[PDB]
């Protein structure tokens, strides 16, 4: 689930889930 | 950044938390 290598949408759908209601942002390239 | 320390090298659920608001 969380250890792993999280790519695209894999990476995108773990911090859905972990952050829920409190949302999160995604920064590819920083 | 997340994909540096998530998708290159294997992630963490200390680390992902840092990306919650």
């Amino acid at each position: 689930f969380v250890n792993q290598h999280l790519c695209g949408s894999h990476l995108v759908e773990a911090l859905y889930l972990v952050c829920g209601e409190r949302g999160f942002f995604y920064t590819p390239k920083a | 950044g997340i994909v540096e320390q998530c998708c290159t090298s294997i992630c963490s659920l200390y680390q992902l938390e840092n990306y919650c608001n």
